[PDB]
């Protein structure tokens, strides 16, 4: 810690304060994220816990190299490198005036990449939102901020008392179901994509059954046609008003016809129908995707 | 529906390779023996059970403890706080919301202070440089699982049970990677139930022969024979309950036919 210096404060995570610092040998620029490990709580926790020993499994270019892990008696830094800012500040000083769809369709690439790796290394983030998504002034995103993310060897069960973000929040979940899947991150990705494109986001709800309400009414009343099984989830209940699904011309407008079709394979009810990341990347809405820098 | 359970069988098994305990470890550790890491893991077992913990945390703190032991050298007195620290960092790792650290001390009956523990659980960490996302026989026997023609309760609970057995004995099951002990005890399972073989689908995905897999499935008939003989005994009781529909309560071959 010695060789590092403090510059200023850049955020809050899932467990302690991070700053932007420099190395006073080398010169690098970090993002330091301290936690306060003093006597008494529970440890080191669970948070920090699982973003180190995951994150040191992933290396790419799309998820934020953790660079070093300094160990003391009293306090624990993570040493990540450091990226200009996180994609919420970037939407709202680029709202009213849009963010270019070039640069959406380089980014939403670049994020399906990075899902595609974590993936297939049995990694599920589970946290995807624009405040943890991290772009510099290069054109790269990144993933970001791993401490609820959760390694699927074994089948990863859901919470209740949740702690996870709502708005991002897949129908599955909402409706009770037992198990996590790699189709959660991949909705999460879906109304990222649609904010970006709509300077709004998507499905603003302010409880469960208010951000199930919102889906509904967007997408339609889930049937057992669409979705089988759908009627015998524990959450579900057969007074649920019969909603009809809009045409996603009217929701992203601003979208061609190849966008539309991904991000409607994206936001599948069916976490079964629902589109790898994988198979995301060989859609022909990527077929034209350029590396445009963002104006920061 | 799968997508990447290739890629992720693939690299689950690059992963055993690397996160695997050294062999010969029990022999260079001078105050401690088998016999002793058999009555910790037994008692790890019990806690799971009196915790209500999942069975991949138990099989991971077991991970923790031998690769623990693989480099640094205890004394009998500390191998119950390398365990305890095991698996407060496996229930941090794989539960959605571990026990206590006071907790954790509790089930000591108060050998150890909370300033131990939680000071054993930064030097676990120090030790296995912060990897905790090892693969397990649990694992590999879940996606194993998705191989069966058809499903069937009693195998997958059986395979289960075997597969918590070799956690006990270091003696013979420390020479075998996760995924053959995992492939031995589903074919065990399969063959008691239901008569079936170990699958030609896993043989072309894993590449383990039947005959590959018959010195690890040998060790691991004895063991089912003299399970109700051992010094140990939470497993078996443990698989007693309906959950795990009695699994086992039933009779092993008395040969396998290999
Ligand atoms: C909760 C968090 N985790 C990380 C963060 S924030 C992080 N942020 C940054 N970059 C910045 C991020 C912001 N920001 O608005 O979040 C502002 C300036 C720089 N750069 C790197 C990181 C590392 C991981």
């Amino acid at each position: 810690m010695e060789n590092f210096q403090k510059v200023e404060k850049i955020g809050e995570g899932t467990y302690g304060v991070v700053y932007k610092a420099r190395n006073k040998l080398t010169g690098e620029v970090v993002a330091l994220k301290k936690i306060r490990l003093d006597t008494e709580t529970e440890g080191v926790p669970s948070t920090a816990i699982r973003e180190i020993s995951l994150l040191k499994e992933l290396n790419h270019p799309n998820i934020v190299k953790l660079l070093d892990v300094i160990h003391t008696e009293n306090k624990l830094y993570l040493v990540f490198e450091f990226l200009h800012q996180d994609l919420k500040k970037f939407m709202d000083a680029s709202a009213l005036t849009g963010i270019p769809l070039p640069l959406i369709k380089s980014y939403l690439f670049q994020l399906l990449q990075g899902l595609a790796f974590c993936h297939s290394h049995r990694v599920l983030h589970r946290d995807l939102k624009p405040q943890n998504l991290l772009i510099n002034t290069e054109g790269a995103i990144k993933l970001a901020d791993f401490g609820l993310a959760r390694a699927f060897g074994v089948p990863v069960r859901t919470y209740t008392h949740e702690v996870v973000t709502l708005w991002y929040r897949a129908p599955e979940i909402l409706l009770g179901c037992k198990y996590y899947s790699t189709a959660v991150d991949i909705w999460s990705l879906g109304c990222i994509f649609a904010e970006m494109v709509t300077r709004r986001a998507l499905f603003p709800g302010d409880s469960e059954i208010d951000q199930l309400f919102r889906i509904f009414r967007t997408l339609g009343t889930p049937d057992e046609v669409v979705w089988p099984g759908v009627t015998s989830m524990p959450d579900y209940k057969p007074s649920f008003p019969k909603w009809a699904r809009q045409d996603f011309s009217k929701v992203v407008p601003p979208l061609d016809e190849d966008g539309r079709s991904l991000l409607s394979q994206m936001l599948h009810y069916d976490p079964n129908k629902r589109i790898s990341a994988k198979a995301a990347l060989a859609h022909p809405f990527f077929q034209d995707v350029t590396k445009p820098v963002p104006h920061l | 529906v799968p997508d990447y359970h290739e890629d992720i069988h693939t690299y689950l098994r690059e992963m055993e390779v690397k996160c695997k305990p050294k062999v010969g470890y029990m022999k260079k550790q001078p105050d401690i023996t088998n016999s002793m890491r058999a009555i910790l893991v037994d008692w790890l077992v019990e806690v799971g059970e009196e915790y209500k913990l999942q069975n991949e945390t138990l099989h991971l703190a077991v991970n923790y403890i031998d690769r623990f032991l693989s480099s640094m050298s205890v004394l009998r007195g500390k191998l119950q706080l390398v365990g305890t620290a095991a698996m407060l960092l496996a229930s941090k790792f794989e539960e959605i919301y571990p026990p206590e650290v006071a907790e954790f001390v509790y089930i000591t009956d108060d050998t150890y202070t909370k300033k131990q523990v939680l000071r054993m659980e930064h030097l676990v960490l120090k030790v296995l440089t912060f990897d905790l996302a090892a693969p397990t026989v649990n694992q590999f026997l879940t996606q194993y699982f998705l191989h069966q023609q058809p499903a069937n309760c009693k195998v997958e609970s059986l395979a289960m049970f075997l597969g918590e057995l070799s956690l006990i004995d270091a003696d013979p099951y420390l020479k075998y990677l996760p995924s053959v002990i995992a492939g031995a005890a589903f074919h065990l399972a399969l063959y008691t139930v239901t008569g079936q073989s170990w699958p030609e689908s896993l043989i072309r995905k894993t590449g383990y022969t039947l005959e590959s897999l018959k010195p690890c499935l040998m060790d691991l008939h004895q063991t089912y024979l003299k399970a109700p003989q051992h010094a140990q005994q939470s497993i078996r009781e443990k698989y007693k309950n309906s959950k795990y529909h009695g699994v086992s309560l039933l009779n092993p071959p008395e040969t396998l036919n290999l």
